[PDB]
C-alpha cells in the first residue's frame, strides 16, 4: 500500500514514496526529515490535508505533486470565484496603453512632416512671389536635408524611413522647379528631379510603401518629362500638351499589368526550346519570395493606374481648360473620363476601380479650378454642375443596389468601351493639326 | 492658487503705475493696492469663503465601499490591506483603516473603496452591465478569506457607526506619537491609503468627541467622510509614507 | 503520312514557339494580376491593346490616305 | 496506489487516400507556320494553339488543386498521428493516451522531426510518346508540377521501430539525450504498457538526466517488487540488464536503450522487436551498406543525419528536455493497463 | 515561497477569473495542471500570460519571470504553431492565390464609401468655388449658390440622422463649412465687423443643434471643439461689433477666453452632460473635455495670432502670446488623456505655423523665415524629447518646481492682459 510522489520543499522537488494508509502525523516527520510549526502536504494551489486522514483517503495517486507547507489559522478560505462573460475587453484594456514614449515618436514624426510642407510652401511662395535669391536656397536645403533623412533611416524604421521619404519629393519637385532662373521648361527639371527620387527610393523598399505614391509618381514624372521636353526644345502649344498628356495616359493605363508585371521581377518563365534543353527547375528559395513578389506586383499596378489617371488628368485640364477650344477637345476630354470609367469593368483589386472611376470626378474638379483659376466663373458652374451629376450618379447606384450589379447588353458596353480607345487617336490626329500639315 | 496671485499681481501692478501720487486719483488707487494685496495674501480668503459656506451649511453610486469589523488589530496586517489598491485586476481607489477609542474597547474597522471610472472596463468584462456592489463585496469576502487565514477574525459589517453626532475633527501632519496619543469619551482615529501600492501615499484624520502635533479642520464634511461607509478622501494634501 | 517534331536523348535562338509561349504567358500573368481568374477564356487587356493599336493603325491609314490626296 | 484504465476504443483519424492520381500529358507541339505575308495584310493560328495552351492549363490548376488536396489530407493525417511534443503533455490525461493499437497502419513508429516525406499519392503522366516534342509552355508547366507538388513540406516524421531491431545514435551526450527522449516519450505516451516496454542501461542514472523513467508503467516487470516500485528496469551494467531481462525475450516490443557509450553495445542480439537504442563515440569509415534495419542516426545541432554513404533525412529534430520529460511520466503514472 | 495570484480562463462559456496561490521557485510546466485544474472544469498546451503580453514559456519560474504578488494573469496558449506557407510554383496561379489577401470584392459597400465621399467632396468645392467668386468679384450668385447648398446640407444631414449615423455625423460635421460660408455673406458691405459675428452664431448654433441631438460618441469632440469656438469668437464680436471699437482688446479677449476655457475645461466638461450605462457616459464626458481643451488651444491660436500679426507690435503682445504658448504646453502633464495632451503640446505648433500663415498674407516675407525658424526649434525639441525617451520620473523637488513655474506662468500674463489693453492707463 504504497503511493510514490514529489515532494516539493529552493524549489527543488524530491521523489518520496510514502505510505498510503497510515494518518500523515507519523509520515511528516519522516518527510521533514528526507526532504530538508504543523507542516502538511498540501496539492498545488489547494489547501493543506486533515492531519489524521490517511494518503488513500484524500485521493492522491501515484504522480502528484504535494507541497510542505504550513497549516494556517482554522478558515478553509474556499476560493472564490467571479464569472465573467466579456473578457475580450479586458485585453483591449491592456493594449490600449497610455500617452507613454510610443506617441511622442509619432508626434514627431508628424511634426517633421509638417516641418518639410510649411518649409516648402512659404519658401516657394518666397520666390514666386516677390524676393531674391534667399528664397530657393531654403527649398534646397531642405530637399538635400530630406533626401538624406530619408535614406539614412531605411534601416531603422522602414515606416519614418518611407514616410520621410513621401515627403520629399515636394520640395525635391519645387527645389528643381524654380531653382533655374527663367520660367514652361522648368517642369522638365522638376519631372526629372521628383521621378529620379522616386526611383532611387523604389530600390531599399519592403513589400509594401513601394504602393502607388512612388511608382505613380514615377510614372508621371516621366509622363510628364517626355512631354515637357517636347515642349523645351521646340515650340508646341496647348493643344500639343494635352495631346500627348491624354494619349501618354491612356497608353500607360492599357498597358498597366504587363508593365507591372514586368516591373514585379517575377521568377521569369523557363519555357525551353525544342532541342536538348533540360533546364533547371526554380529552387525554392525564389518560390518562398513569391508571395511578397505578388503584394509588389499589386502594388505597382495600382500605382501604374493612378499615374495613367492623373496623367490623363493633367492634360485633359490643358486642351480644353483655357479659352473656349475646338469640340474635338471636348469630346477628347469626354472620351478620356469615359475610357478611364469603361476600364473599370476590366479590373478586380478594389483601389484600381476606385482610382479609375473617380477620375471623372477629379476631372471635374481640375476643370473647376482650371476655370477659376483662368478667371472665367461661368463655366466654372457648369463645371460644378457636372460634378453634381457626377456625385448623383453615384449615390443612385450607392442607395438603390440593383443598377450596380451586371447578355447583350454587356457586349454593348464593352462595344462602346473598345470604340472610344479605338477613337481617341484618330481625333487626336484631328487636333493638333497633323492631318492638316500633309 | 493661480487666480490669487493673477490679482494680487494685478493690484501690484496697478500700484507701480501710480508713481504720480497727486490729487488723489493716484493715490485712491495706492491704497486700494497696498489693502487688496494684504487680503489676497493665500491662506486668508479661504477661511472667508470656508466661513460662508458654514453658514450656508447651516441653512453617488460611482463608488463603492466594502467594511469589515476587525477585532484584534495589529500593524502586522497593515501589509496585506494595503496591497488591496492595486491587485488582482481591481484597482481599490482607497483603503482606510478606522479605530474607535469609544471607551475603552478600541473598535477597528477595514473599508475597501472600488470607483466606477478608474477600472470601467474592468467591470464590463464581467456582465454587460456594471456589477459595482456585487464585486466590492466580491474584493470585501476575498480581504476577509485572506485576513481569517493569516490568524486574525474579520466579519463583514453593513450598519457600520456614527463618526458624527447626528465633533472635532482635526488631521495629523505625518506619526506613531500621535495616532497612540490622540481626552474625550469617544476618539476616531483613521489611516486612509491610496496609489498604487508598490509606492502608497497616505492622509490620516482623527477627530474626538491639538494635542502634540495636531491641526484643527475650520469648517462637517471631515466628519461625514470618517465613517468607513464613506465614498470619500479625507480631504488634505497625502505624504509619500 | 507526315513527321513531327521528335528528338531522340543521347547556342541560343529564340524561336517562333518561344517568342508564341513568352507572350502567352506574359498575358496569362499580366490577365493574373488585373483580372484575378487565369482561365483565360476571355482576355480584356489584350482587347484594349489591340483597340489603341487600331486607332494608331486608322491614324497612319488617313495619313497615308491623306498623302496620296496631297 | 494507483487509477486504472479501460481500453476505449480508438477516435476516427482522417483518413488518406493513397491510391494513383493521373495527369494527362502535354500536347504534342503542333506546327504553325509564319503567318503568309498576303494573310497578314488581309485585314492554324497562333490563336488556336494559345487556346489549346489556356485549355491546357487549366486542366493543369484543376489538378494541381487536387494534388495540394491530397497533400493537405496525408499532412492532417500526420499531424493528427504524431503531434508536436509540447501537445502530448495533454494527451496522457485523456481518452487519447493508450490508443495506437497493432492492427493500425502507424503503430510504433515515433516521431522524431519535420521534414519532406514524399507523398504516398502516385502522380503519375501517362505517356506514349516515343520522343516526341512536347509543347514547350504546356510541358514547362507540368514539369514545374511534378517537383514541387511531388513532395510535402515541412510534416512530421517516424522512426518505425517496429522493424528496424537497433538504432545507433551519434552526437553530443546532451542533445543526442533530448532526441532519445523525444522519440522514447513518443513511444511510451501512445502505445500501452502490454505492448512495449523500455528498459535502460546507464552508469549515472539518478541525476535528473535519465530519472524521469521512475514513473513509467512500460519500465516494471511483471510481478516483481523491489521495495518503492516494482522492478523499474533503470539497471548500471548492461549484462546485469539481460539478467533482468531474462523472463521478458524468449509479442510485447521493448525499447532497451542503453546510454553508455562503451560497455558492450548490443550485448542482447547478435531479436525480434528488442530494438536497443545505443548511443556511441565517432562515425564509421565505410560501414557496409547501411541496412533498412539497425541504421546510424548522428544527431546534428538540429537535425537528425541519417548515415547513408550526408543525407540529413530531418530538417528539423524535436529535443525534449529532462523536466519537460520528467513532466510527461509523472502525469503518466497514475495509469495501469 | 508562494505568490497570490489571479487567473483568467475565458474559453469555456464568458470566463472565469479566479483567485489562487501558485507556488513561485517553481517551473510553470509543474504548476499549469493546477491551475487547469481549478478553473477550467470547476487541447493545446495553455500557459499563463501577463494581459497585454506573450506567454510565459514553461521552463521559467514565477520568481524567474517577475510576477508581482497580485497579478492577473490570463490562461493562453504556448504561442504559435509552426505555420505552412502554400507553395505554388506558376506564377500566374501565385497571382491569383497568394493576393486573396486584398478583400479585393468591389461589392455595394464601397459605392457607399464612395458616394458619402463623393457628397462631402461636392459640398466642400462648391463652397469653395461661390466663395471664391465671391471674394473676387462683386455678385449675388454667390450668397445664392452658398444658401443653396448650406440649407441642402443641413436638410440632407438632419433627414438622414436615423438612417446611417456614420454618414449623418460626419455630414453634419462637414456641414459647417458652407453653413460658416452661408452666415458670413449676408449685408455684404465690405466684410464688416458682425460678418465674423453671424458666421461663428451660425456655427455654433448648428453645433449646438447637432451635439443635442447627437446619438452616441464619434463625432461629439468635433462639435463640442467647434463649439466652444463659435461661442467664444460670438462673445468677442459681441464687443467688438455693438460695444466699442475694439481696437487690439480682441486678441487680449481671445487669449483671456482660451486661458479661461483651458484651465477650466473640467468644470466645463462637467457642466456639458442603479448602476447605469457609464461605457456610454465616460466616452461622451472624455469626448467634451477632449473639445473643450481643443477650442481652448484654437481660441488661443486665434487670439494669438491677432495679438502679432500686424507691425509696430508692442513687446507686451510679443510676451505674452510666448507666455500663452508655454502655459498651455506646460498644462499637458495635468491632463490623463492622450488627446487633450496632443492638443495642449501641439497649440504651440498651431502657433508657430498659423504665425506663418499670417505674415505671408500680410506680405512681410521678413518674420515669416523667424516663423520658420521658431517651427523648427519646435520639432527640434519634439525631435529630441522622442529619440532618447526622457519620460517624466526626472524633469521629485524638480516636479514642484515646474508646477510652481505652471502656476506663475499661467498667472502672470493676467496683469500683462490688463496692462496691454490700457485698462490701468485709463
Amino acid at each position: 500500500p504504497i503511493v510514490r510522489v514529489a515532494v516539493l520543499a529552493g524549489g527543488r522537488l524530491t521523489e518520496m514514496a510514502l505510505p498510503s494508509e497510515l494518518p500523515l502525523r507519523e509520515i511528516l516527520p519522516a518527510v521533514q526529515r528526507i526532504v530538508q510549526v504543523r507542516l502538511s502536504l498540501a496539492p498545488i494551489g489547494g489547501a493543506p490535508f486533515s492531519l489524521d486522514a490517511t494518503l488513500d483517503t484524500v485521493g492522491v495517486v501515484d504522480g502528484d505533486l504535494l507541497a510542505l507547507q504550513a497549516v494556517p489559522s482554522g478558515p478553509p478560505a474556499p476560493r472564490i470565484v467571479e464569472d465573467i462573460a466579456d473578457a475580450a475587453v479586458i485585453f483591449s484594456e491592456a493594449r490600449r496603453r497610455q500617452w507613454g514614449p510610443t506617441h511622442i515618436a509619432r508626434g514627431a514624426a508628424l511634426a517633421l512632416i509638417g516641418l518639410i510642407l510649411v518649409g516648402t510652401g512659404l519658401s516657394v511662395a518666397h520666390r514666386v512671389i516677390t524676393g531674391d535669391l534667399l528664397g530657393q536656397f531654403i527649398v534646397s536645403g531642405i530637399a538635400l536635408a530630406t533626401v538624406i533623412a530619408a535614406l539614412a533611416v531605411r534601416n531603422r524604421s522602414a515606416v519614418l524611413a518611407t514616410s520621410l521619404a513621401v515627403t520629399a519629393l515636394v520640395p525635391v519637385a519645387a527645389a528643381f522647379a524654380l531653382g533655374v532662373p527663367g520660367d514652361a521648361p522648368n517642369v522638365l527639371l522638376a519631372a526629372a528631379g521628383v521621378a529620379a527620387w522616386s526611383l532611387i527610393s523604389m530600390a531599399g523598399s519592403p513589400d509594401d510603401r513601394g504602393i502607388a505614391v512612388f511608382t505613380a509618381t514615377a510614372v508621371t514624372g516621366v509622363g510628364v518629362l517626355l512631354v515637357a521636353g517636347a515642349a523645351s526644345l521646340w515650340v508646341i502649344s496647348s493643344d500639343v500638351i494635352g495631346c500627348a498628356l491624354v494619349l501618354l495616359g491612356l497608353i500607360v493605363t492599357v498597358q498597366a499589368a504587363q508593365l507591372s508585371a514586368m516591373w514585379a521581377r517575377f521568377p521569369l518563365p523557363v519555357i525551353p526550346a525544342p532541342g536538348d534543353p533540360t533546364p533547371a527547375a526554380r529552387p525554392l528559395s525564389v518560390l518562398a519570395d513569391l508571395p511578397r513578389r505578388v503584394r509588389v506586383s499589386q502594388a505597382h499596378q495600382t500605382g501604374v493606374i493612378a499615374a495613367g489617371v492623373l496623367l490623363g488628368v493633367a492634360g485633359s485640364v490643358a486642351l480644353v481648360s483655357s479659352a473656349n477650344a475646338s469640340p474635338w477637345a471636348w469630346y477628347i476630354v469626354v472620351a478620356a473620363a469615359a475610357g478611364a470609367a469603361l476600364r473599370a469593368r476590366v479590373w478586380d483589386s478594389a483601389a484600381c476601380k476606385a482610382w479609375l472611376l473617380g477620375h471623372s470626378y477629379l476631372l471635374a474638379v481640375a476643370l473647376l479650378v482650371a476655370f477659376v483659376i483662368g478667371d472665367r466663373y461661368q463655366a466654372a458652374l457648369w463645371a460644378l454642375a457636372a460634378l453634381a451629376v457626377l456625385v448623383l450618379v453615384w449615390i443612385v447606384a450607392a442607395l438603390n443596389p440593383k443598377i450596380a450589379s451586371p447578355l447583350p447588353m454587356r457586349r454593348m458596353v464593352g462595344f462602346l468601351a473598345t470604340g472610344l480607345d479605338a477613337s481617341l487617336i484618330p481625333v487626336m490626329a484631328l487636333l493638333v493639326g497633323l492631318f492638316s500639315l500633309v | 492658487m493661480t487666480a490669487r496671485i493673477a490679482l494680487a499681481s494685478l493690484f501690484v501692478v496697478a500700484a507701480v503705475l501710480a508713481q504720480p501720487w497727486q490729487t488723489t486719483t493716484q493715490r485712491w488707487v495706492l491704497g486700494v493696492s497696498i489693502a487688496a494685496v494684504i487680503v489676497l495674501l493665500m491662506f486668508l480668503t479661504t477661511r472667508i469663503g470656508r466661513a460662508l459656506a458654514m453658514v450656508r451649511r447651516n441653512r453617488d453610486a460611482h463608488r463603492a465601499t466594502v467594511v469589515l469589523r476587525v477585532d484584534p488589530a495589529a500593524p502586522a496586517q497593515l501589509p496585506v490591506v494595503v496591497g488591496y489598491l492595486d491587485r488582482y485586476g481591481i484597482t481599490c481607489d482607497k483603503v482606510r483603516i478606522t479605530h474607535r477609542d469609544a471607551g475603552g474597547t478600541r473598535r477597528s474597522w477595514i473599508s475597501l473603496t472600488v470607483d466606477a471610472v478608474d477600472n470601467l472596463a474592468a467591470l464590463q468584462a464581467r456582465s454587460a452591465r456594471i456589477p459595482l456592489q456585487d464585486t466590492t463585496e466580491v474584493v470585501g469576502r476575498r480581504l476577509a478569506d485572506h485576513l481569517r487565514e493569516q490568524g486574525w477574525t474579520v466579519t463583514v459589517v453593513e450598519g457600520v457607526d456614527t463618526p458624527l453626532p447626528v465633533v472635532a475633527a482635526y488631521r495629523v501632519k505625518v506619526l506613531d506619537e500621535v495616532l497612540a496619543e490622540i481626552p474625550a469619551e469617544e476618539t476616531w482615529t483613521a489611516l486612509e491609503f491610496t496609489g498604487s501600492p508598490a509606492e502608497p501615499l497616505l492622509t490620516v484624520c482623527a477627530a474626538v468627541r491639538p494635542l502634540a502635533g495636531l491641526t484643527p479642520a475650520r469648517g462637517r464634511p471631515a466628519l461625514a467622510a470618517l465613517n468607513p461607509l464613506s465614498t470619500e478622501r479625507l480631504d488634505g494634501t497625502a505624504v509619500p509614507l | 503520312r507526315s513527321f513531327s517534331s521528335r528528338t531522340p536523348v543521347n547556342r541560343g535562338f529564340v524561336t517562333r514557339h518561344q517568342v508564341s509561349g513568352w507572350r502567352f504567358v506574359m498575358r496569362r500573368i499580366a490577365s493574373g494580376v488585373a483580372l484575378h481568374d487565369t482561365r483565360m477564356l476571355v482576355d480584356p487587356l489584350r482587347t484594349q491593346s489591340r483597340a489603341v493599336l487600331t486607332g494608331a493603325l486608322i491614324l497612319v491609314t488617313g495619313l497615308v490616305g491623306c498623302f496620296i490626296f496631297s | 496506489s494507483r487509477l486504472i484504465f479501460e481500453h476505449q476504443r480508438r477516435l476516427t483519424p482522417p483518413t488518406t487516400r493513397k491510391g494513383t492520381i493521373t495527369i494527362e500529358p502535354p500536347p504534342q507541339l503542333p506546327r504553325v507556320v509564319p503567318p503568309s505575308l498576303l494573310r497578314r495584310v488581309l485585314p492554324m493560328r497562333t490563336e488556336e494553339v494559345d487556346a489549346e495552351r489556356a485549355d491546357y492549363l487549366r486542366y493543369l490548376s484543376v489538378v494541381r488543386d487536387n494534388v495540394r488536396a491530397h497533400a493537405a489530407e496525408q499532412r492532417a493525417a500526420l499531424e493528427w498521428s504524431h503531434p508536436e511534443p509540447e501537445v502530448l503533455a495533454t494527451i496522457p490525461g485523456t481518452r487519447r493516451q493508450w490508443e495506437r493499437d497493432p492492427r493500425d497502419r502507424d503503430f510504433l513508429v515515433l516521431r522524431a522531426g519535420r521534414h519532406d516525406v514524399p507523398l504516398d499519392a502516385a502522380l503519375k503522366v501517362k505517356d506514349t510518346a516515343d520522343e516526341i516534342d512536347l509543347e514547350p509552355v504546356a510541358h514547362s508547366a507540368l514539369r514545374g508540377l511534378l517537383d514541387v507538388q511531388r513532395t510535402v513540406r515541412d510534416a512530421p516524421t517516424g522512426l518505425d521501430v517496429a522493424k528496424l531491431a537497433r538504432i545507433t545514435v551519434i552526437g553530443e551526450a546532451d542533445e543526442a539525450r533530448a532526441a532519445i527522449r523525444a522519440w522514447i516519450a513518443q513511444a511510451v505516451t501512445w502505445h500501452d504498457p502490454t505492448m512495449l516496454g523500455v528498459a535502460l542501461a546507464a552508469p549515472d542514472l539518478e541525476s535528473g538526466d535519465w530519472s524521469w523513467l521512475k514513473w513509467l508503467p512500460h519500465v516494471d516487470v511483471p510481478n516483481e517488487a523491489d521495495g518503492v516500485g516494482p522492478a523499474r528496469y533503470l539497471t548500471t551494467s548492461t549484462a546485469e540488464l539481460r539478467e533482468r531481462l531474462a523472463p521478458a525475450l524468449a509479442l510485447k516490443h521493448l525499447l532497451v536503450v542503453l546510454d553508455d557509450p562503451d560497455a558492450d553495445p548490443d550485448d542482447i542480439a547478435r531479436l525480434t522487436g528488442v530494438t536497443v537504442i545505443h548511443r556511441t563515440t565517432e562515425l564509421p569509415n565505410r560501414e557496409q551498406y547501411p541496412d533498412p534495419e539497425r541504421p546510424i542516426l548522428r544527431v546534428a545541432d538540429g537535425r537528425i543525419e541519417r548515415w547513408q554513404v550526408w543525407q540529413p533525412c530531418v530538417d528539423v529534430a524535436d529535443a525534449m528536455s529532462a523536466a519537460e520529460a520528467a513532466h510527461i511520466a509523472r502525469r503518466l503514472s497514475r495509469w495501469d493497463s
